[PDB]
């Protein structure tokens, strides 16, 4: 009825004299400790540990007392890890004095611990002693052997090294240019989280730390000349392009960089109501062909130089695409019309006028791909869409020529086979029209209202496919079951009214007769477009019809009462996390869009497209001042927590006592 | 390995 309590693992008991010694050391009594040390020296332990494991030097370090610390250091030995304990507490005097069971993993070195503490003064003190830190590897024989010998130690050592390397103080102190080092280190740490799945959080935190350090270093500029020097440094805005390559979104979206980019973008438009802006945009767009011919004839003329402005060039490109879409509208109305019975018809007028635009788009896309390379082309999701639409256009053009060559006579439409080339050409043309009209979504990024919504929608598309996978699995299961049940009662087309078979008839029938038809029927029941009498059978077998109706009802419940609402909930959760960063991502996308019109390579719109020492010296001077303000800034920003002035006041009393004796 | 350096 009682539980005894005993000490299962007991340490060596300390003697009474040692206990008094340790109590005197903790109490900070110099006289008693000095007398105890003297009587121990002349009578004969100095290196005893308390149950917590702290030797007398450790308590001296923890008590922030220098006098008895020197007292033991003069008489005692076995410093051990006292330097690490002094560094962790961030005491400058004790660390300097030391330079002049363990709580730490054995691979820790003083420099890496100082980097971990992110103390600039201690790091600077240690660096002057010619210390060095190993460079971690990226897959050799040694790496493999160490992994087999001890995986835990290997991973922990790598993590410790990478935490030491990612300290802002170390980068600010021992790097030629901290901005490029921060960019590269952040990218490398980001790539490491995808390989080391177990420790992903730590690596993402380190990469975020590097990005924040780079942005904060950029934040210290005080004049426009310094900003230009930093942004234009080359090892054209080379630094901005390097930041874009490394996905430095916080760095790029800084207000000063955005102001400079907006100044470059709205050149020739000083002080850019919205109605006046709309009128100016429409007026410039209406005159795009004349500007294009003016640029073609003579770039030296003022009219030729007029299109070189990025904003006017963007307006001209948008106007050209809008003209192409409008002329696509004309074809859909079939103003010219066709006999409909010509098996191969010559192209109408509208098709001839359309033809140059398609060739210009193909030329632009192929030139872009050739210049960028395969990898850059694969990186852009919009480029894939352009490739698909251009392939569809090419297929339509080839099929029209094939149909014209193959056939010479005329025939009524109702007699042609289903795979006639003309029908495929028309279907592909319609699909290409639909795809071409949807390309205007990529222009929403230039608007302050529409652009954030476009970015957020793009960010949430990953999870929708994740749900469509589960929906496809459930649909396949239920389609298999229903087709297995209902395939014994297939009828013929001639046995139905109007000779129509399937669910696209006036009266739906044969809904679950074939697997393809079962999939089509189950797809359309999501929108309530499948009627309920399709579960009936001509033979009137009530058990089979009841089972089929129950299967259909179970599918309806699962698909509409459960999965749709879970999709709603997950979309709600994902959007909230995404919303906190919408502005930064939108501005990153917008500055990506702006920079594509800065070059002079593609000035012509698509229809007409067919016809060094002193730099480094200045960069170092600005970097020397940016780092100086950074270390000053975050110390004062860390003074929101500095109430230790009174403890220093006690140090003043101690200095007065030292002057006294 | 990389050697750290600071760049009466
Ligand atoms: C990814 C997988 C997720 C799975 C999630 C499952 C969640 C729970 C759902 C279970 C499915 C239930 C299947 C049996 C009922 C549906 C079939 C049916 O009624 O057959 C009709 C057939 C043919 O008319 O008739 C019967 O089976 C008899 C009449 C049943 C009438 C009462 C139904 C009670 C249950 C109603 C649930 C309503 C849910 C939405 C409420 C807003
Ligand atoms: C449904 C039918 C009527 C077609 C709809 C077409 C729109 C989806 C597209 C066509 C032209 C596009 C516009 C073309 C150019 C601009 C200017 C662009 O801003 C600027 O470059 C100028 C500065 C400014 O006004 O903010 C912002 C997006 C916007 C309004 C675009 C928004 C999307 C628009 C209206
Ligand atoms: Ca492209
Ligand atoms: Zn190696």
């Amino acid at each position: 009825d009682r539980i005894p309590l005993q000490i299962v693992r007991a340490e060596t008991e300390l003697s009474a004299e040692e206990k008094a010694f340790l109590n005197a050391v903790e109490k900070g009594d110099y006289a008693t400790v000095k007398q105890a040390l003297q009587e121990a020296e002349i009578y004969y332990n100095i290196n005893c540990m308390d149950p917590l494991g702290r030797s007398a030097l450790l308590i001296a370090i923890e008590n922030e007392n220098l006098e008895i610390m020197e007292l033991l250091l003069n008489h005692s030995v076995y410093v051990g890890d006292a330097l690490l304990y002094a560094i962790r507490k961030e005491v400058v005097g004790a660390v300097e004095l030391l330079l002049s069971f363990s709580e730490f993993t054995p691979d820790i070195t003083p420099i890496m611990l100082a980097a971990h503490t992110n103390n600039y003064e201690i790091i600077k003190l240690l660096v002057q002693k010619r210390v060095t830190i190993p460079r971690p590897h990226q897959n050799c024989v040694e790496c493999v052997s160490s992994s087999e010998v001890d995986s835990l130690r290997h991973s922990r050592s790598r993590l410790n090294i990478y935490k030491a390397l990612a300290s802002p103080s170390l980068i600010a102190l021992s790097s030629e240019d901290p901005i490029l080092t921060a960019f590269r280190l952040g990218w490398e740490l980001k790539e490491l989280s995808k390989v080391e799945n177990e420790f992903k959080a730590e690596y993402e935190e380190l990469s975020q730390q590097c990005k924040l350090f780079a942005k904060d270093l950029l934040d210290q500029a005080r004049s426009s000349r310094e900003l230009e020097i930093i942004l234009n440094h080359r090892d054209d805005l080379a630094k901005l392009k390097v930041a874009i390559k490394y996905h430095q979104k916080e760095f790029v979206a800084q207000p000063n960089c955005q102001q400079l980019l907006a100044t470059l973008w709205y050149d020739g438009f000083p002080g850019w109501h919205w109605v006046v802006k709309l009128l100016t945009c429409m007026t410039i767009g209406f005159l795009f062909p004349m500007l294009s011919i003016a640029y073609l004839i003579s770039p030296r003329s003022n009219l030729g130089l007029f299109i070189k402005k990025p904003f006017i060039k963007f307006i001209c490109h948008t106007a050209s695409y809008l003209t192409f879409l409008f002329m696509l509208l004309l074809a859909s109305q079939h103003i010219v019309r066709t006999d409909l019975h010509v098996q191969g018809p010559p192209p109408t007028v509208v098709e001839w006028m359309i033809l140059p635009w398609v060739l210009g788009f193909i030329w632009g896309e192929i030139k872009e791909m050739w210049d960028g390379g395969f990898t850059e082309y694969i990186h852009d999701w919009w480029n894939l869409m352009d490739f698909a639409m251009n392939s569809l256009y090419l297929a339509t053009i080839s099929l029209k020529i094939v149909a014209y060559v193959k056939y010479n006579g005329s025939r009524p439409r109702e007699e042609w086979e289903m795979w006639h080339p003309t029908l495929i050409a028309e279907a592909l043309f319609a699909i290409s029209n639909i795809l071409s009209s949807l390309r205007l979504i990529s222009l929403f990024t230039a608007n302050s209202h529409l652009g954030p919504l476009q970015i957020s929608l793009g960010r949430m598309l990953l999870d929708i496919l994740k749900f469509l996978f589960i929906y496809c699995l459930v649909l396949l299961a239920f389609a298999n079951g229903l087709n297995q049940l209902y395939f014994y009662y297939e009828t013929r087309a001639i046995d139905e009214p109007n000779n129509c078979k399937g669910i696209r008839c006036e009266k739906q029938n044969n809904a679950f007769s074939t697997l393809f038809e079962t999939l089509q029927s189950l797809f359309w029941s999501v929108f309530g477009l499948l009627n309920l009498y399709v579960t009936n059978v001509k033979a009137r077998h009530e058990f089979t019809e009841f089972v089929g109706a129950t299967m259909f009802g179970t599918y309806n419940v699962i698909s509409l009462v459960v999965l749709l609402n879970m999709l709603i909930a997950m979309m709600n959760n994902s959007y909230q996390l995404i919303a906190d960063h919408a502005d930064i991502e939108w501005k990153f996308a917008r500055t990506k869009l702006w920079m594509s019109y800065f070059d002079e390579g593609g000035t012509l719109p698509p229809p007409f497209n067919i016809i060094s020492l002193i730099q480094n010296q200045h960069y170092q001077e600005v970097i020397r001042n940016l780092v100086k303000r950074y270390v000053a800034a975050m110390i004062r920003n860390s003074k929101t927590h500095e109430g230790l002035t009174e403890e220093n006041f006690k140090e003043l009393k101690q200095d007065i006592s030292s002057f006294r004796y | 390995v990389m050697a750290l350096k600071d760049v009466l």
